[PDB]
């Protein structure tokens, strides 16, 4: 009687299969709009920042505000050269997946810029702890192409040994840390991490990662709390692509919200910038890379960008989003937007562009040919079956020896 | 009447039977709404019954049980999926500490007619955390039921059965088999279920009696305990050994059919246990503890079992630690010396 | 040489034993200051809310403010009723605690307020998913004292069957869900209780709880997470009496930040309350039942309280913080507040108190010796041995037959 | 020299020693700093050395994992708790999915020298959630490391050696015999450690080598598999059944020491293993599997085991669940019958 039946709520994206999305629900801002705090702002302050949009490159490719002071075209040119480099790796990685060269893969288009831009604003030593789709970070601290393409098809030349799944990549060396198929548990761990640095008094921190999906994962609140707690040095980075496979980042906990107010909330200064916006995603990282080894804290970025292609090569966004979606996305192609504006100030040319095109395709296919070399699905040229019980402990137990033998 | 389906489309059937059935029968998880699963299992299933009975969820596996235990409370009969087993872990508090000892630790008050559906089993390239067998993580857990189908029949009827049952129970559906049987055989390419026997599955409501096993291969030679994608290999295995071997599936882990299990080996006098999982303290060990003692006289033989090398599942070495047809084999014949 | 060593931090109370709390970190207003916002709010709204507080009655017990409208005497009698109960059936049972006619019991000294205004603000077919630390509730809805004593002694009358620890009670009758000891997991169900109220177009709401410390556990933000994302009709209530065991706020993420300001930033409407103010209590509760049984959706309560007795039968706060504290508290008393305030509108006077204090010892005394005649821990006299396999499956499987036998 | 202490001052003196001896170690949970630990064990660990090194931590258990996690990956040797076994479910995930299996998936570039202390056991009116004995969850994990005490001395040395060990170990710390040893006998009230052997604790380092089990009484009746609390019950059960038997604390749980084991059941010819946890899938069944395996023949009865009943653990039926000095002593009979 008083009171109507009470009814669930579950949120839809505005664009299904043969449909327009309505991008409206991005809560964007034009470029320099938002200002540049102190990196030792005090995380309440962030709060309006939380739900506007750090951009520094507008619709002519011209950089405006704050945040496009002190930028060095030489770390655009890396940049862009670090964005090519990923994007066409990935290309060719795709097709060599669908010649059943290899086993499975996934792409970042789209997403090229946050993690080759973060990268390149930390130091070499700065651990970072990645998911499955920030290889453009391994691009822009150049690591072997020869090597990763052979841990993407299991030869006995895997730095892996064939143990993980195809991207699951691991790069110590380069401050790129073992990838987990377990969603979000690299966030918390980089909180250790960083603790960990803290403790011996060093002065390198974190990088970690996580998608708009993921966050809802137990281990984002956990990597929050302790961040906060201990003020530990770590950047942490939430990468809103808009989608987590088939589902839009509503159900995500994104409708009126933003991920960026969930640091606000939990004491940590909190930063949502454009992710397609390289210039922007250099400048705020340097931002938070400096507040973290000058022990100001840890850092929260929410990076708004959009996952162009498939989940990945199992995936069919035909069935559940416009194929035209990225088309019409306000923040548009990373690469595209550096290009513009790079010529535009007298440090890239359509003349460089296609020239640095040519050459990372031919790194690529010579890489792909001298990894093949060393085996490759069809050809049974893979790791040892007596390798298989190796690491698993320290010292092979017992229990494996005998294992192993009866093999 | 009856429609040739596989089991991803037996299992669909079973939830579009029940969420018709049962207007407390719910369905949600990772992409189960508008996309249909990543597996294809509840494909339309929204777009005939809505967005309040079949619908996405956020990646939070301890969310998605922990609000279905709830909902359990008010009255509801939720099914819930979690899309690989490998991810189960995030719910283990929810599974263990709450789901289970829901009905004990209130005395009857509130109750947990909850179903978690995980796609387990390797054989696929998956790898770690693509590929994993958990069971051994639930049938430890006093207060829970867990159950494994071979094929669209059965697992149409076990799904069913599950969901009505009144007790928690942890459905696991291997994936290997969810386009069509595997025998372990990579060599030779595999065929759909529409070229196989138990591909027969009924269009309306039917069940699949829980705790009751099968024999798949009727023997006098020696008993083979499994269940699973190993049910199809332990039948060629015993094709290969010419061993007249007769195959168990249990197809319910535990609560078990203890009886037509001390009944083979008790006719047999020798067994063989074979499961995709690890060794140690897998349920293998279980299995091979209770045979022991409810079988130890007429037993003429040591009690084997073929399972997982005690190693995460690897990517490149899948057929090298998968239990085929030859490692398992081998074993059929290791126990038949004397 | 640029950067300093980093270095860990640890938060750290103000007082020790031996020392004096410094309450400043507390961010308190005065009554009446905070305004009352409508049902239908925006949580963006509720930001300034989320780090403000909620107060009625003031230093001189008179009524301040929006919140102090339409408030019924009779409720407060009653409130009151339960408040005194609470706390007289807490000090006989740590009595009968010490006398080792019981094994363990939990008290909620100086929280009594909180669940019996909230349990009184809704209707008993609204579920409660408490914690061990609201039988405040139980007392509001008028539960047997007999049969709570009974469960807290494991008698053959223990309506548990002996398998439950005391205190953690079950009373579905009540709307009073099943304790367990797993911090956290009630608050997740909770929201799941709502969902399932709203999938079928029901009226109730879900009433979940939780300590400040346990916020910090997975299933904190999980259930803000789906709350949030259903719009599901729950009051999500976190009772922040500054401690978990030995562990202060400030660990729990407390520091510069409050509890309430995580509901903003997960898009729930927030509240942070004056959690020994009754009126406070029972309007703000009130408020978020509106909103929620309107289908408005969930709610995010903050009760700022304080601990006051120790955590349990088996801790001592003399080894970690102030003996005194308690004395310092700049909320003080619930009970001893409203009794000012009632007093002083007519409604309550020395006597009542006196007389109403008298009948609930007596109440409790004879309710012991009922419980008593069905066992302790010395008699014998308890549940079967056999009833131990009952219920683990709704019918006894046959391996538990077999063990049933076997003994 | 040496000094007597208790379980609680043993394991306390352990960490003080390493903390002392490895500016890497770090150790952190839940009331762990400030004020010692609910239980006692971490006493004036913060005043001595610091914040840095000893520190209290927000209630959260996958958060107290996987910093650790990331702490080692670092270069550090986290040794952290969990108030009560019955809590570690919330760090399943980081536990399994993580920690195990980061030497494995790495090829040896990230490392997890952690170490998770977690009390367990019952026999103290504790409750479903206050007396658990998950030990079956870790040792079906590969790539961890299952450790139990059973008195001061062993309990300082398998610490320091689990602490130091490059593989993740997870030391179960049985909560009943922290004051003192007990038998069963709630009647004759318990008496502390230093009344009873093995109370003399070395004050600097030592160890205790992992996978080597112990006989506690030699015999030639039937082998007794166990640990933890159980051991003293095997020991007194022993005694009143008149049984010979051969009591052996495995003390690692898994990897465990198989040929001590192999060996004791090879000249007996029968043994019954006796744990707390409950049955079905309890580590009971692998040491079942296993002696079954490697000992057939020499085998002289069927292999029994005395462990808790498949229920959640009861407060009022305490004494009804926990395997006491009878329910065991009738297992001694039972397996020297023809
Ligand atoms: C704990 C867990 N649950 C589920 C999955 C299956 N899964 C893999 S990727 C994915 C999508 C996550 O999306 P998002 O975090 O947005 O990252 P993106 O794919 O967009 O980069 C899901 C649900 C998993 N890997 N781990
Ligand atoms: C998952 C889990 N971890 C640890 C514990 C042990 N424990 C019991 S009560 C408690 C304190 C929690 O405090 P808070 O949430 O502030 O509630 P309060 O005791 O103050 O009402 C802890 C850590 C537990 N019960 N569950
Ligand atoms: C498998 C592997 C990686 C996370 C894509 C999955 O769960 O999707
Ligand atoms: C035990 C029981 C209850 C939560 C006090 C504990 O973990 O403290
Ligand atoms: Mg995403
Ligand atoms: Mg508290």
């Amino acid at each position: 009687n008083e009171y109507a039946p009470l009814r669930l709520h579950v949120p839809e994206p505005t664009g299904r299969p043969g449909c327009q999305t309505d991008f409206s629900y991005l809560r964007l801002n034009d470029a320099g709009q938002a200002r540049k705090p102190p990196v030792d702002v005090d995380a309440a302050d962030t709060a309006d920042l939380s739900y506007s949009l750090v951009r520094v490159l507008d619709e002519q490719g011209d950089a405006q505000g704050p945040w496009a002071e002190d930028i060095d075209p030489q770390i655009l040119r890396q940049g862009m050269r670090a964005m090519l480099k990923t994007r066409i790796f990935d290309s060719r990685m795709v097709v060599a997946q669908r010649q059943k060269k290899m086993s499975f893969y996934m792409q970042s288009l789209g997403e090229e810029a946050i993690g080759s831009g973060q990268a390149l604003a930390l130091n070499r030593t700065d651990m970072c702890f990645p998911t499955y789709r920030q290889q453009s970070i391994l691009m822009a601290r150049d690591v072997s192409l020869v090597e990763m393409i052979c841990q993407l098809l299991s030869n006995e030349r895997d730095p892996l040994k064939g143990r993980q799944l195809p991207i699951m990549y691991s790069v110590r060396e380069a401050g790129f840390f073992t990838i987990s198929g377990n969603l979000a548990t690299q966030f918390v761990q980089a909180v250790g991490w960083a603790m960990a640095s803290a403790i011996k008094g060093d002065t390198k921190i974190a990088s970690a990662w996580i998608g708009d999906g993921a966050t809802a994962e137990s281990d984002f609140h956990t990597a929050l709390t302790f961040a906060h707690v201990y003020r530990a040095p770590v950047i942490l980075n939430v990468v809103n692509n808009q989608w987590a496979i088939s589902t839009f980042q509503a159900i995500a906990g994104g409708e009126s919200t933003t991920f960026a107010g969930r640091g606000v909330g939990c004491g940590i200064a909190s930063l949502r910038v454009d992710g397609n916006d390289f210039v922007a995603v250099y400048a705020a990282s340097r931002w938070a890379a400096e507040r973290a080894r000058r022990g100001l804290g840890p850092s929260l970025i929410e990076w708004v960008t959009y996952r162009a292609g498939p989940h990945s090569t199992s995936d069919d966004p035909s069935k559940y989003r416009p194929a035209d979606d990225w088309s019409h996305f306000p923040l548009g192609d990373p690469i595209a937007r550096l290009k513009q504006h790079l010529i535009k100030i007298g440090h890239w040319s359509e003349e460089e562009h296609q020239a640095t095109t040519a050459e990372f395709e031919a790194a690529v296919i010579a890489a792909q040919k001298e990894a093949e070399q060393y085996g490759t699905l069809a050809n049974g040229h893979i790791p040892s079956a007596a390798s298989m019980f190796e690491d698993v402990y320290k010292e092979m137990p017992d229990h494996l020896r005998r294992q192993r033998q009866e093999l | 009447a009856t429609t040739t389906m596989t089991m991803i489309q037996a299992l669909r059937s079973a939830m579009d039977v029940m969420l018709e059935r049962d207007d407390n029968v719910v369905v949600y998880g990772q992409d189960v709404g508008y996309f249909g699963g990543v597996f294809r299992c509840t494909e339309g299933l929204q777009t005939k019954y809505g967005k309040s009975r079949v619908f996405d969820a956020p990646i939070s596996e301890s969310g998605i049980v922990g609000t279905a235990v709830g909902m359990g409370a008010y009255g509801l009969r939720p099914v819930v999926e979690i899309q690989f087993a490998d991810y189960f872990y995030p719910a283990s508090d929810q599974i263990v500490s709450e789901m289970a000892r829901l009905r004990y630790r209130s005395a009857g008050e509130f109750i947990a007619p909850l179903t978690l559906r995980m796609p387990c089993g390797g054989g696929i390239y998956g790898g770690q955390t693509h590929s994993q067998s958990p069971e051994a993580m639930f049938t430890q857990v006093c207060g829970l039921r867990t159950v494994m189908p071979s094929n669209p029949y059965d697992a149409k009827g076990l799904l069913i059965a599950s969901i009505e049952c009144d007790d928690p129970v942890i459905f696991l559906e291997p994936k290997r088999l969810y386009n069509g049987p595997f025998d372990g055989h990579h060599d030779r390419p595999v065929t759909p279920w529409s070229k196989h026997p138990h591909s027969a599955v009924p269009d309306g409501y039917y069940t699949v009696p829980l705790d009751k096993a099968a024999i798949t291969r009727p023997g006098n030679d020696v008993s083979v305990l499994t269940y699973g994608t190993t049910v199809y290999v332990a039948q060629v295995a015993a094709e290969e050994s010419g061993v007249d071997a007769e195959v168990i599936d249990l197809r319910s882990l535990w609560p078990l059919d203890l009886d037509t299990i001390v009944e083979s080996v008790k006719k047999t006098g020798r067994c063989v246990v074979v499961h995709e999982a690890t060794r140690t303290c897998g349920f293998g060990a279980e299995l091979v503890s209770l045979v022991q003692e409810h079988c130890f006289h007429h037993l003429e033989a040591p009690i084997e079992r073929v399972t997982g090398w005690d190693t995460p599942y690897p990517h490149a070495q899948e057929w090298a630690y998968f239990p085929g047809p030859s490692r398992v084999g081998a074993a059929l014949k290791k126990v038949m010396e004397v």
